[PDB]
């Protein structure tokens, strides 16, 4: 293994309720160690690691840098959110949902955004015993997929139903399995 | 572009209140600047406001970044004759924040001439003694001079000199070039 | 930190190995665009139409400040190198598999550090270059990275696929298997 | 601050010029502006580090700039158009890397593009002594300096009492006068005032000197005409105290 | 255009 020295910088913006509560955190990282952090709720630089102490003590002395960072939550975060409000936040793609055993699985694939709740029905009554669900799988191509399995005792059962709700669905999707 | 300044020259007295309007248009959250250019010098940064409700202050000049009116008006309570310069409103625009300047506003601050003593003296060369120059001094700041009607007669525009050691300021103009001093400065107010 | 939406308007990366670097914008965990630092070119990844524009020069000069700070910090740490983590690989399809219906195989390599790795696909034990693509290094809260590789494949009863990742934390080229259960 | 070179430059109508600029150490952004006579700085080009970021207002027909290694820059104009007579400012800014976006300006390069290098002549300067009238009337003495017959407007006038530069009581004209206004390459004339008390002018030890610094032709500029080559020079005029 | 955050240089 050859030696490698990494360095990272992350200007991360946090949005809550549109642009009501917006918070900027610019993280300077040596390898995996965040050394200096500019927290917009703090107002100035704060060293997190011994390495970041001379960097934070210097940046805090420069008045021009402080004014830029204190205004970056507007100049960067809130500005980009305005064009984010016209592009990615408008993106709504409907999930494709299928049912197949391997245990009964409900394959909900290719949907955006991430907020999604799916429920299992047995004969009309919501079967909640042994419904193991999977994490939210990020495909990395601006789509998500989630699998939901159910411990099914099928003998003399009639019609299992998968029921999913999503922000792209005016009326929720229902697909059954007789 | 994206920054509109107070179009036109401004002239004020030695203790007047200076106000230069400047408005911005650009979307987003831009920074706003004021640059000064004293006569015969380069552009200096006077003051700046980086974000909302920040007020830049320098040399007695003040400017409040006001989002409610998209303004950034420059103000000074007691202007001075040394404040005579050109003032530029500037705001960086575009994705790269290029500093683009407005038209600018020329400001000349005339002194308050307490007790005028207008006179038209004749000053003669220190090397020869047959070429001379007419000099108009100690006139009021309201007094104004104009270029002579004759094409081959030169008159300067007035200028303000201040002898700080004695707290004294006075205006001055020069005429040189058949005419004489008594009728050289005429075709003006000549109090 | 809790928020409705979290964006990384500047995941800046520079390492001494190549030397190489990376500049991307992330919103809610997905990659908006990256900047090819060698070609000085912005490459967008938005799944929409947009007339947006980003000057690639910002990336080049931002990464330059990173290089400046990195060299000074390698010195102030008595030369502390990056410790190699063990990547966690997972292979899965994008859509449910139907015979003859073109699909996409996804290879998620998680917990990558340092940000250096080869990801290739094998079909029936042999290498494949047609129809493979990947994402940039996406950022993680613990300041590691994860990468996702894609293989467009045609489901059949005779094609077998493996994902071959290589990292210094492995000491052995990992192969994750996947078979088309119709 | 930012260093620019040259300070003044004279070039013929159909000819080339190159302006050099060294920004403040470590500043990413670098601008070239154009300021024509009494106007504002018109932006020509903006550099990021070594890469051009904005050049929408750069007339590529003759204007061109470069910042190869991302530190100093050079702006070139070829050929020249008589409309190019202006002050070419260079400015640098941290651009957000190390400081703010505010730009720090250099001295600029005053370019005067002439019709022919044969209308370039230095100034003659004379100083005129105070009048006996005002010394008994106002108890003050006014000296007058007059630089005439120079072209172009590349002059820097200063007063010097006893070898020390004086600014108190001094007053030069903001703009010169054309000898013959209709002429477009007309020689200029400039006046200035220095005021002192009656007792100061009446001291034979007080030496009044008016320097006007002229900036003219370069070394390599060809000059044949019998009139002395108008190289950049200093022309002075002096006076002494008397009673 | 999308703005982006700028990393600051440390003293050498
Ligand atoms: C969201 O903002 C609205 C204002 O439109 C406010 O009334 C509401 O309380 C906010 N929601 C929160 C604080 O959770
Ligand atoms: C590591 O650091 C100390 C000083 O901080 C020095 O004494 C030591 O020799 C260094 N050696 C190595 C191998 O890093
Ligand atoms: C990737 O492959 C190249 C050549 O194929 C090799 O030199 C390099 O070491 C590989 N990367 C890793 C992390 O093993």
């Amino acid at each position: 293994s050859p030696e490698d020295f990494v360095y990272q910088f992350k200007g991360m913006c946090y949005f809550t309720n549109g642009t009501e509560r917006v918070r900027l955190v610019s993280r300077s990282i040596y390898n995996r160690e965040e050394i200096v952090r500019f927290d917009s709720d703090v107002g100035e630089f704060r060293a997190v690691t011994l390495l970041g102490l001379p960097a934070a003590e210097y940046w805090n002395s420069q008045k021009d840098i402080l004014e830029r960072k204190r205004a970056a939550v507007d100049r960067v975060c809130r500005h980009n959110y305005q064009l984010e409000l016209r592009t990615t936040l408008q993106r709504r793609v409907e999930p494709t949902v299928t049912i197949s055993p391997s245990l009964l699985v409900c394959s909900v694939t290719d949907f955006y955004p991430a907020q999604i709740k799916v429920r299992w029905f047995r004969n009309g009554q919501e079967e909640t015993a042994g419904v193991v669900s999977t994490p939210l799988i990020r495909n990395g191509d601006w789509t998500f997929q989630i699998l939901v399995m159910l411990e099914m005792t099928p003998q003399r059962g009639d019609v299992y139903t998968c029921h999913v709700e999503h922000p792209s669905l005016q009326s929720p999707i229902t697909v059954e399995w007789r | 572009n994206s920054v509109t300044q107070m179009e036109g020259p401004v002239t004020l007295s030695e203790e007047a209140f200076l106000t230069i309007n400047c408005t911005y248009t650009a979307t987003g959250y831009p920074s706003l600047f004021w640059y000064v250019q004293y006569p015969g010098e380069g552009l200096q940064l006077l003051l700046k406001a980086t974000k909302a409700d920040d007020k830049g202050s320098n040399k007695g000049f003040e400017a409040t970044y006001r989002k409610e009116t998209t303004s950034f008006h420059l103000e000074k309570g007691s202007v001075q004759v040394s404040d005579s310069a050109v003032y530029f409103c500037a705001s960086p625009q575009g994705g790269s924040e290029k500093l683009v300047f407005g038209k600018g506003t020329k400001l000349t601050v005339n002194p308050y001439i307490q007790n005028p003593d207008p006179a038209v003296y004749q000053l003669r060369d220190s090397k020869s003694s047959d070429k001379s120059v007419c000099l108009f001094t100690d006139f009021d700041s309201q007094t104004n001079v104009s270029q002579s009607k004759d094409s081959d007669v030169y008159i300067t525009d007035k200028c303000v000199l201040d002898m700080r050691s004695m707290d004294f300021k006075s205006n001055s103009a020069v005429a040189w070039s058949d005419f004489a001093c008594a009728n050289a400065f005429n075709n003006s107010i000549i109090p | 930190i809790v928020a409705d939406h979290v964006a990384s308007y500047g995941v800046n990366l520079y390492q001494s190995y190549g030397p190489s670097g990376q500049f991307t914008h992330e919103f809610d965990g997905d990659e908006e665009f990256y900047v090819d630092l060698e070609r000085k070119e912005t490459v967008w990844k938005l799944p929409l139409f947009h007339r947006l524009r980003f000057d690639p020069q910002f990336a080049l000069t931002n990464i330059a400040v990173l290089k400046h700070n990195l060299n000074i910090l390698i010195k102030r740490s008595n030369s502390t190198a990056a410790t190699n983590e063990v990547p966690e690989v997972t292979v899965f399809s994008k859509s449910p598999v139907t015979l003859g219906q073109p699909n996409t195989l996804i290879c998620l390599v998680d917990n990558i550090f340092p940000p250096v790795v080869n990801i290739t696909w094998l079909s029936n034990g042999h290498s494949v270059t047609e129809g493979v693509s990947e994402t940039s290094f996406l950022s993680k809260s613990d300041h590691s990275f994860f990468k996702i590789s894609y293989l467009t494949f045609l489901p059949s009863a005779d094609e077998i696929y493996d994902c071959k990742v290589e990292h210094w934390g492995l000491d052995e080229p990992l192969l994750k298997h996947w078979e088309p259960e119709i | 601050g930012v260093a620019q070179s040259p300070r003044y430059k004279i070039i013929e109508k159909r000819q080339s010029v190159a302006f050099w600029c060294n920004p403040i150490s470590g500043h990413a952004t670098l601008y070239w502006y154009q300021q024509i006579l009494g106007q504002g700085p018109k932006l020509l080009i903006q550099f990021q580090n070594n890469g051009v970021v904005d050049d929408s207002q750069l007339p590529k027909d003759r204007f061109s700039a470069e910042r190869l290694k991302g530190v100093d820059s050079t702006l070139k104009i070829q050929p020249a158009k008589l409309e190019d007579s202006a002050v070419y400012l260079c400015a640098s800014s941290s651009g957000g890397w190390g400081g703010g976006t505010e730009a720090f300006f250099g001295q600029g390069t005053r370019l005067t593009v002439v019709e022919d290098l044969k209308n370039v002549f230095p100034p003659e300067v004379a100083v005129f002594e105070p009048s006996e009238a005002e010394i008994s009337h106002t108890q003050k003495a006014t000296l007058v300096c007059l630089a005439t017959g120079f072209y172009p407007d590349h002059v820097e006038l200063s007063w010097w009492v006893n070898g020390k530069e004086v600014h108190s009581g001094v007053c030069t004209d903001p703009q010169p006068l054309k000898e013959q206004p209709a002429l477009n390459d007309s020689r200029y004339a400039l006046s200035s005032r220095l005021r002192v008390s009656a007792t100061f002018w009446q001291n034979p030890r007080n030496h009044f000197r008016c320097q006007v610094q002229f900036y003219g032709l370069s070394e390599n500029d060809e000059w044949t005409q019998d009139r002395a080559k108008p190289v950049t020079q200093i022309v002075s005029a002096e006076a002494w105290g008397r009673a | 255009a999308p703005f982006s955050e700028q990393e600051q240089p440390v003293l050498g």
